[PDB]
C-alpha cells in the first residue's frame, strides 16, 4: 500500500535491501519478499532406547512445509513429516512427529518458549509439554 | 574537606538512626544468535555451493561455536534464579507488623502475575521490542518501512528465543520474595519454618551489634520510615529515565555488531563490485573464479572476526552473572557481614526484582546519626581490681560513669554481673577511679 | 623512542587523575581509618581513641581486651621493629614488585 | 580512496579502542574514589606509641 | 598491502581487548579486597594476609 512519488521508481531500505518496486506497466508497487527458509532441527531420545525422532522448523509458521520438502527434494521418508501427520505450533517455529499432552511435568529436552519434549511409555512416544517449576 | 576532632579521651556514639533503601542493577545475559552460512556468504547461487565446500567446513566452527554461547546464556539464567526447589504462595492476611508490601509483591489483578515495580521497570526499558520472534515470519507484506528486524533475519542472521519466559521468571521472583517474607533464612537450608516478621527484624539487629530492645520499642518509627523509603525510591525510579545504563549498554552493542556485519556485505574487497550475479555472468570462469575466491576470504575473515568478537563479550557477562549469583545467594538468604557487599551501611535485608535482561535488587539498610560527644576511659579501678566492659564502653556526662552499647546510647549503671576483672590497677594506662554494683549486697 | 611511536600515529592519552591527588584520596582513607576506625564507612567520622579501636579489633579474633592494656609498650615495638624491617626490605629488593 | 572501498572498518576500529580508555578511567575512579569528604590529621599525633 | 597492514591492525586491537579483560578482573578484585580489609575486619582466612 506505501506511496511512490511520480517520478519515484523503486524503493529501499536500510543497509541497501530492495523492498518494493513499482510495475513498469501498471505503476503500482507492488512489496518483494525474499522466499521461505530456515533451519531445522532433529529431537531424539537417545539410539539406544528407540528410533522415533520428533522434527522443527524454526522461526517459521509451517502451513507451507511440506510444500517445502516436495520443493526441496528430499526423501518420502521426510515427506512423511511433511504431510501433516502430527503438527504443533510454538513460538519457536514448529515441531512435526509429537503429541501435545496438556499436564505438566519437570523438563529434560528443551526447545524453547518454555517448552519441553520427553519420552513416555503412553503407548510408548515422544510427548511434548509445557515446563512446570515445581511442586 | 572534613577535619575530625581527634583526642585521646574523647569518644561519639550516635543517638538516632535510619533505614534506607538502596538499589543496584546487575545484567544477566545477552541474546542468543544463530547464523546461516550459504545464504549469507553470497546469497542463494550454485556456483557458491560447487566454489566453496572445497574452502573447507569453517560454518562447522562458527555453528559449534555460536551454539556453545547460546547454550551457555540459559545455563547462566537458570543457574542465577533456579536456586529454590518449591513454589511458595503468601497467605491472603498481608499484614506484618505495619510493613506495607503492596508495591513489590505480586498482583493477581493484572494479565501475568508481574509486580508494580517490576512493570515499571519493563515500561521504561521499552527499547527490546520484544525481538525474540514472538511468532516472527509475519512480515511478508511490509505495508510500512519493514522496520530493521526483519532485514536482518532476511540476511541469514536469525535470533533464537529464549529458553525461560518472563512470566515463569516472575513467577521464581515472586516465590523468593515470599520465601525471605515468611520464613525468614530458614528455607535457605532445609524447609521453611514460618516466623512472625518482628521477631526476625528483631534477630537481624541481633546480628549487627545491636540488641532486640531497640526495635521492639520503636515499630512504629521503623514501620514509617520503610514505607517512605520505599514511596521515595518508587518515585525517583519513575522520574530518572536514563538511571539504567548497562542493559542499554549491552543492547546497543549486540545492535552495533550485527549492523557493522550488515554493512560490510557491501564491500568491494579490492575487486569489481559487491554484486554476485553480474560479476559471474559478465566475467568468464578463470577470472570469475578468482574475484569469488577474493571475495570469499574476505567475507569469511569478517564473519571470523565478528564471531571472535561475539565470543569475548559472552566471557565478560558470564563473569557478570557469576558475581549476581553469588551476591543473591548470599545478601538474600542470609546476612552478609562483609561490609559494602550488599549495600552501603550495616546490612539488613534485600529483595529481588526481574528485568528485562537481568536483576535488580533492594537493599534495606541501617544508618546511624545524631551522634553526640561523651569523654571516656579504657578501665575503672575499685579496691585495687581493674574492672573492664561485658561488651560495651565506659562514657560519662562529666559527673557520673556509664556502660553503653557501641551503636546506640543507652546508660546503665556499673554493676559486678556488667563487667569483669583481671589483675590490679597499676599497669593500665587510662585508669579512673569510681565505684561498682553488686546487686545482691 | 616515544616521539618515534608518536609520528606513527600511536597516541599515548594521558590519565584523568594525577597522581598527587591519588595520593590525596590515599592519605584520607589512612586519616579516616586511623582516627575514626570503621563507622566512617558506613555513616560520617566518628572520633575514639586508639588503643580503644585496638581493643575491639583484639575482640574480634576471639582474645579479650585484657590482653592489650598489659601489652601496649611490646606491641609498639613490635609494630615499629616490622615497619622499620619492611621499609629497609623493600628498599633493598627491586624485583619483588613483579 | 582505496580505503573507502573498506569504507568505516577503521572508524569501527576506534569505537573499539575507545572503549577501554574509558573503561581503565572507570577502573581507577571505582578503586579510589569512594570517600565523601576528604580527612585530614591533626597536628599533634601521638598514637598511644 | 592494505589488506595485510589493516589484519595486523586488527590483531592487534584484539589482543588488547583481550588484555582489557584481566585488568578489568583484577580491578574488581583489588576493589573488593580495599573495601573489605581497609574499611573493616575480615573473618575469612588467608584473603588478607
Ligand atoms: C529519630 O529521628 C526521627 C525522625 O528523623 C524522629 O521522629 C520524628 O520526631 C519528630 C519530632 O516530634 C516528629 O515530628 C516526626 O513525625 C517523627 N518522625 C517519625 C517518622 O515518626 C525521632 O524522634 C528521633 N529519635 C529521637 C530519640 O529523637
Ligand atoms: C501501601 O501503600 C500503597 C501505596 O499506593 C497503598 O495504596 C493506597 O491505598 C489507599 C487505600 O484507600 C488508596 O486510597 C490509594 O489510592 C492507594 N494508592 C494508590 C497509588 O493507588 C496501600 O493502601 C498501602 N497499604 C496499606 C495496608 O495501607
Ligand atoms: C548526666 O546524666 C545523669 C543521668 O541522666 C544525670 O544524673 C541525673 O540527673 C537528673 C536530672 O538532673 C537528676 O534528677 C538525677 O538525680 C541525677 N542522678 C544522679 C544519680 O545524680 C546527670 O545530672 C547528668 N550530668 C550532666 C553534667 O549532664
Ligand atoms: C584513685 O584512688 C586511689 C585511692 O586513693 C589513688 O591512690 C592514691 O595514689 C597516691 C599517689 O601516690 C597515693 O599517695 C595514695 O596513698 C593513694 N591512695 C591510697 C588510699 O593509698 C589514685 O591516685 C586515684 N587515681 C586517680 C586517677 O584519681
Ligand atoms: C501462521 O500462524 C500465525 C499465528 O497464529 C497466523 O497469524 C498466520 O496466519 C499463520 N499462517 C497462515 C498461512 O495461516
Ligand atoms: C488443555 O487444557 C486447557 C485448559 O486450560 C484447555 O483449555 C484445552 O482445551 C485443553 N486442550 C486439550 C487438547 O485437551
Ligand atoms: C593525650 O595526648 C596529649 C598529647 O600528648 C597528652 O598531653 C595527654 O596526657 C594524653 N592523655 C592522657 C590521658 O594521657
Ligand atoms: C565534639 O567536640 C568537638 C570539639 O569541641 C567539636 O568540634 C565537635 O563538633 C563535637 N561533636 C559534635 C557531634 O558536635
Amino acid at each position: 500500500n506505501k506511496k511512490f512519488l511520480p517520478f519515484q521508481q523503486f524503493g529501499r531500505d536500510i543497509a541497501d535491501t530492495t523492498d518494493a518496486v513499482r510495475d513498469p506497466q501498471t505503476l503500482e508497487i507492488l512489496d518483494i519478499t525474499p522466499c521461505s527458509f530456515g533451519g531445522v532441527s532433529v529431537i531424539t531420545p537417545g539410539t539406544n532406547t528407540s528410533n522415533q525422532v520428533a522434527v522443527l522448523y524454526q522461526g517459521v509458521n509451517c502451513t507451507e512445509v511440506p510444500v517445502a520438502i516436495h520443493a526441496d527434494q528430499l526423501t518420502p521418508t521426510w515427506r512423511v513429516y511433511s504431510t501433516g501427520s502430527n503438527v504443533f505450533q510454538t513460538r519457536a517455529g514448529c515441531l512435526i512427529g509429537a503429541e501435545y499432552v496438556n499436564n505438566s511435568y519437570e523438563c529434560d529436552i528443551p526447545i524453547g518458549a518454555g517448552i519441553c519434549a520427553s519420552y513416555q511409555t503412553q503407548s510408548q512416544s515422544i510427548i511434548a509439554y509445557t515446563m512446570s517449576l515445581g511442586a | 574537606e572534613n577535619s575530625v576532632a581527634y583526642s585521646n579521651n574523647s569518644i561519639a556514639i550516635p543517638t538516632n538512626f535510619t533505614i534506607s533503601v538502596t538499589t543496584e542493577i546487575l545484567p544477566v545475559s545477552m541474546t542468543k544468535t544463530s547464523v546461516d552460512c550459504t545464504m549469507y556468504i553470497c546469497g542463494d547461487s550454485t556456483e557458491c555451493s560447487n566454489l566453496l565446500l572445497q574452502y573447507g567446513s569453517f560454518c562447522t566452527q562458527l555453528k559449534r561455536a555460536l551454539t556453545g554461547i547460546a547454550v551457555e546464556q540459559d545455563k547462566n539464567t537458570q543457574e542465577v534464579f533456579a536456586q529454590v526447589k518449591q513454589i511458595y504462595k503468601t497467605p491472603p492476611i498481608k499484614y506484618f507488623g505495619g510493613f506495607n508490601f503492596s508495591q513489590i509483591l505480586p498482583d493477581p489483578s493484572k494479565p501475568s502475575k508481574r509486580s508494580f515495580i517490576e512493570d515499571l521497570l519493563f515500561n521504561k526499558v521499552t527499547l527490546a521490542d520484544a525481538g525474540f520472534i514472538k511468532q516472527y515470519g509475519d512480515c511478508l507484506g511490509d505495508i510500512a518501512a519493514r522496520d530493521l528486524i526483519c532485514a536482518q533475519k532476511f540476511k541469514g542472521l536469525t535470533v533464537l528465543p529464549p529458553l525461560l519466559t518472563d512470566e515463569m521468571i516472575a513467577q521464581y521472583t515472586s516465590a523468593l520474595l515470599a520465601g525471605t517474607i515468611t520464613s525468614g533464612w530458614t528455607f535457605g537450608a532445609g524447609a521453611a519454618l514460618q516466623i512472625p516478621f518482628a521477631m526476625q527484624m528483631a534477630y537481624r539487629f541481633n546480628g549487627i551489634g545491636v540488641t532486640q530492645n531497640v526495635l521492639y520499642e520503636n515499630q512504629k518509627l521503623i514501620a514509617n520510615q520503610f514505607n517512605s523509603a520505599i514511596g521515595k525510591i518508587q518515585d525517583s525510579l519513575s522520574s530518572t529515565a536514563s538511571a539504567l545504563g548497562k542493559l542499554q549498554d549491552v543492547v546497543n552493542h549486540n545492535a552495533q555488531a550485527l549492523n557493522t556485519l550488515v554493512k560490510q556485505l557491501s564491500s568491494k574487497f579490492g575487486a569489481i563490485s559487491s554484486v554476485l550475479n553480474d560479476i559471474f555472468s559478465r566475467l568468464d570462469p578463470p577470472e570469475a573464479e578468482v574475484q569469488i575466491d577474493r571475495l570469499i576470504t574476505g567475507r569469511l575473515q569478517s564473519l571470523q572476526t565478528y564471531v571472535t568478537q561475539q565470543l569475548i563479550r559472552a566471557a565478560e557477562i558470564r563473569a557478570s552473572a557469576n558475581l549476581a549469583a553469588t551476591k543473591m545467594s548470599e545478601c538474600v538468604l542470609g546476612q552478609s557481614k562483609r561490609v559494602d557487599f550488599c549495600g552501603k551501611g550495616y546490612h539488613l535485608m534485600s529483595f529481588p526484582q526481574s528485568a528485562p535482561h537481568g536483576v535488580v535488587f533492594l537493599h534495606v539498610t541501617y544508618v546511624p546519626a545524631q551522634e553526640k560527644n561523651f569523654t571516656t576511659a579504657p578501665a575503672i579501678c575499685h579496691d585495687g581490681k581493674a574492672h573492664f566492659p561485658r561488651e560495651g564502653v565506659f562514657v560519662s556526662n562529666g559527673t557520673h560513669w556509664f556502660v553503653t552499647q557501641r551503636n546506640f546510647y543507652e546508660p546503665q549503671i556499673i554493676t559486678t554481673d556488667n563487667t569483669f576483672v583481671s589483675g590490679n590497677c597499676d599497669v593500665v594506662i587510662g585508669i579512673v577511679n569510681n565505684t561498682v554494683y553488686d546487686p545482691l549486697q
